[PDB]
RNA sequence: GGGGCUCAAACCACACACCGAAGCUGCGGGUGUCACGGUGACGCGGUAGAGGAGCGUUCUGUAAGCCUGUGAAGGUG
RNA sequence: AGGGGAGUGAAAUAGAACCUGAAACCGUAUGCGUACAAGCAGUGGGAGCCUACUUGUUAGGUGACUGCGUACCUUUUGUAU
């Protein structure tokens, strides 16, 4: 099965209104204030007040 | 004598999509949709110029009488009226007093409506 | 003050001090006309509804200049029968402008 | 101000690198370096270093400081596309079009 | 000289009162739909609604003539297959006294969205009473 | 056709009024044919098809001219 | 890779995929419209808003609402078909 025919402009943009992008939750470390995914291990190693695997 | 058609032909083409501004979708920037579409547009224009003077007139009598019913008179009633006296005033004239100058409409209504009409 | 005047086979409510565009009259530029069937004069509160032409009324005129309207396109189509026609118009005016209205 | 960086020939198609360009429209630099840092799209990586050349060059080329920037125009234009030949079934060929894209980021102060 | 049209913002609308109160219920909703299009004045024009508003009150003491108190049917489909239903006259004057006046004047207006705008200035109650006391409306007889 | 219509908004007679086309008239223009010496007259829907009159493109003569870096051709308003 | 400056040049939006650089097609910015509304998408009428200057019998952009209105070619006795 295919289209009789094409699509306007229009019609592909209004089926495209869903497809934004949405953001991610990010937090600061108190003690040394890098920001970092929340609930993640930051890309120092830091998380919650703690060195976890110092790379 | 080899002649080249690039120049005239884009000339041409040029003409046609400038009288297509403002229509919708491939209607006002492909020469093939909007050759039609400005045809169209001009077999519209021809007819309705008729048209306006047909949609004119009716608005003016609707107008007329409701002026004239306004003075115990319904419309027939008020054209037999003038046509009996002497007046000769158009139904576009009628119409404008009877929206702006209303004491002239009625001074008209019972000239009229004394012709027995 | 206003009346109504025929002039060009139209019918036209006119005021003084008014700017019009009729249709195209032999005069030339400059030259003032009158308007001997005046149908309504109306001067307030008092309205003469003239049997046919008000008697004595008269409305004066200046003409201003001579032109031509916008031009208006004439297509004519018939469709799958091989036919097409165009052709061009613009309409001639005169504008004239109201000095006096005798009532 | 106003100075701006250009990356022509991204090796990515426009429509998908558009999507990461609504995100940081009219933001501020800094809050804008942060979510191109997380974010999971591989246009994000892309124009994280056009970004961050353009910082340079208001930094380098006209005195500016970061911390008042902000991002003021971004958009993603098509670039050229190389073709290519796919074989399918029953000795059927089809074409192939690798797309690419012109990414453009201006910062302002003002 | 062109030809007077009314604006939408400088319009002026009046409230009015109808009973039907042995009233002929096509002859009293053809009068009704008159004044809601704004025909009885010269400021009509085609394209804005220059009508009144209107309350009928007495709405379940509308009448019809002949046999239609029994004979005559509406009907409306719910657009599942067989969903065809119907009522008479008599039996919906007991259930919604008020559609059977508004159906009348509905059929009788344009079928367009100015239509549906001058639709919205009729106000039929059941009553003797209506709840507009504060636009007091004046009387219309028929 | 719908709403709705019952001493009708149905039907049968009679009467008067009005609405209603690109038909007719009014006003302003353009054209064909014929007559007279610019006027009069009647014409001017159209497929196949016949007849008449034109626009624009490239090249040659006019041109060893004329235009053109104080801005040609082309592109775009 | 690609760019922002600096330089060369009469001119780099003449920068090597380099004279001019049209259209289809894809974007960014601004103005007006659009979430109770049914159809060849136009046209007759027409409010409101924005811009420019001659501050409204003006010019430009949008077009709420409303009357009419079933593409083009070919082939046919005849096509929205
Ligand atoms: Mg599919
Ligand atoms: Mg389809
Ligand atoms: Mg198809
Ligand atoms: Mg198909
Ligand atoms: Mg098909
Ligand atoms: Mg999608
Ligand atoms: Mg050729
Ligand atoms: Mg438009
Ligand atoms: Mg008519
Ligand atoms: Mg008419
Ligand atoms: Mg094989
Ligand atoms: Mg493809
Ligand atoms: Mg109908
Ligand atoms: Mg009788
Ligand atoms: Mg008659
Ligand atoms: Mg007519
Ligand atoms: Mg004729
Ligand atoms: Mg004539
Ligand atoms: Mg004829
Ligand atoms: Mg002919
Ligand atoms: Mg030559
Ligand atoms: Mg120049
Ligand atoms: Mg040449
Ligand atoms: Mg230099
Ligand atoms: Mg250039
Ligand atoms: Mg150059
Ligand atoms: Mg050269
Ligand atoms: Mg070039
Ligand atoms: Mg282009
Ligand atoms: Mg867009
Ligand atoms: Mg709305
Ligand atoms: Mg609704
Ligand atoms: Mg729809
Ligand atoms: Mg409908
Ligand atoms: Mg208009
Ligand atoms: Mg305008
Ligand atoms: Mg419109
Ligand atoms: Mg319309
Ligand atoms: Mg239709
Ligand atoms: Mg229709
Ligand atoms: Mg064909
Ligand atoms: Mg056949
Ligand atoms: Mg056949
Ligand atoms: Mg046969
Ligand atoms: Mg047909
Ligand atoms: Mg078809």
């Amino acid at each position: 099965a295919v289209q009789q025919n094409k699509k306007s402009r229009s019609a592909r943009d209004m089926r495209r209104s869903h497809d934004a992008l949405e953001s991610n939750a990010l937090s600061v470390e108190k003690s040394t204030g890098e920001v970092h995914l929340r609930h993640h291990v930051s890309p120092d190693g830091f998380y919650r007040g703690r060195k976890v695997v110092d790379k | 004598a080899r002649v080249k058609r690039g120049v005239i032909a884009r000339r041409r083409h040029k003409k046609i999509l400038k009288l297509a501004k403002g229509y919708y979708g491939a209607r006002s920037r492909v020469f093939r949709v909007a050759k039609q579409a400005v045809i169209k547009a001009g077999q519209y224009a021809y007819r309705d110029r008729r048209q306006r003077k047909r949609q004119f007139r009716a608005l003016w009598i609707a107008r007329i009488n409701a002026g004239a019913r306004q003075n115990g008179l319904s419309y027939s009633r008020l054209i037999a009226g003038l046509k009996k006296a002497a007046i000769e005033i158009d139904r576009k004239v009628l119409a404008d007093l009877a929206v702006n100058e209303k004491a002239a409409f009625t001074a008209i209504v019972e000239k009229a409506k004394a012709s027995l009409a | 003050m206003y009346a109504v005047i025929v002039t060009g086979g139209k019918q036209h409510k006119v005021t003084e001090g008014e700017f019009l565009k009729v249709e195209k009259l032999d005069v030339a530029t400059g030259e003032a006309i009158d308007f001997d069937r005046v149908l309504l004069v109306a001067n307030g509160e008092d309205v003469k509804i003239g049997l046919p032409v008000v008697e004595g009324a008269k409305v004066t005129a200046e003409v201003v200049s001579h032109g031509r309207h916008d031009k208006v396109r004439i297509i004519k189509f018939r469709r799958r029968k091989h036919h097409m026609k165009r052709q061009g118009h613009r309409q001639w005016f005169t504008e004239i402008k109201i000095t006096g209205i005798q009532a | 101000m106003e100075v701006a960086a250009k990356l022509s020939g991204a090796r990515i198609s426009a429509q998908k690198a558009r999507l990461v360009a609504d995100q940081i429209r009219g933001k501020k630099v800094g809050e804008a370096l942060n979510l191109l840092a997380f974010s999971s799209k591989k246009a994000a990586e892309i124009m994280k270093k056009v970004l961050e050349s353009a910082v340079a060059n208001a930094e380098h080329n006209e005195g500016a400081d970061v911390d008042d920037l902000k991002v003021s125009t971004v958009f993603v234009n098509e670039g050229r596309s190389l073709k290519r030949i796919m074989p399918r079934a029953k000795g059927r060929a089809d074409r192939i079009v690798k797309r690419s894209c012109h990414i453009t980021v201006k910062v302002a102060d003002k | 000289m062109k030809t007077y049209t009314a604006k939408p913002e400088t319009v002026q609308r009046d409230w009015f009162v109808v009973d039907a109160a042995g009233q002929t219920l096509g002859r009293l909703a053809t009068e009704i739909a008159r004044r809601l299009r704004g025909k009885h004045k010269p400021e009509y024009t085609p394209h804005v609604d220059t009508g009144d508003y209107i309350v009928v009150i007495n709405a379940e003491q509308v009448r019809v003539t002949g046999a239609k108190t029994t004979d005559k049917m509406y009907y409306h489909h719910s657009g599942f297959p067989g969903g065809i239903k119907s009522i008479n006259f008599e039996k919906l004057i007991a259930k919604a006294p008020e559609r059977v006046i508004e159906t009348a004047v509905k059929g009788m207006l344009p079928k367009n969205p100015l239509g549906r705008d001058m639709y919205r200035k009729l106000k039929v109650y059941k009553g003797a009473s209506h709840p507009h006391t504060a636009q007091q409306p004046q009387e219309l007889k028929i």
